[PDB]
């Protein structure tokens, strides 16, 4: 398996093998809803007009 | 190699005229020892993969 050959030369086991540092990810649904309408600013808790 | 004894047979000394005995020994006897040679011999190869 990952231990080839066996007969005869020095051969291992798993952990030979080198590793890589970088991160990928799949191509999300972009974001529409979250940054399109109008922020209102406010400074209290509840708002009122007429 | 050589050998060794050598048996000299003693003589009661009634007689003169030489008149020796002598016990009789081989004049030039020697031994062959002869040597051989073995060889000791191992493989190993390396799989174009490891």
């Amino acid at each position: 398996a990952v231990n080839q050959s066996s007969s005869v030369e020095v051969s291992s086991e798993s952990y030979e093998t080198i590793f890589s540092q970088r991160i990928i990810r799949d191509l999300q649904k972009e974001l529409v809803v979250g940054a399109l309408f109008e922020e209102l600013p406010m400074s209290s808790k509840i708002l009122t007009m007429l | 190699v050589e050998p060794d004894a050598g048996k000299a047979t003693w003589v009661a000394a009634s007689t003169y005229g030489t008149d020796t005995t002598t016990g009789e020994e081989v004049k030039g006897a020697l031994k062959e020892i002869h040597f051989s040679t073995y060889k000791l011999a191992a493989k190993s190869f390396i799989t174009d993969e490891t």
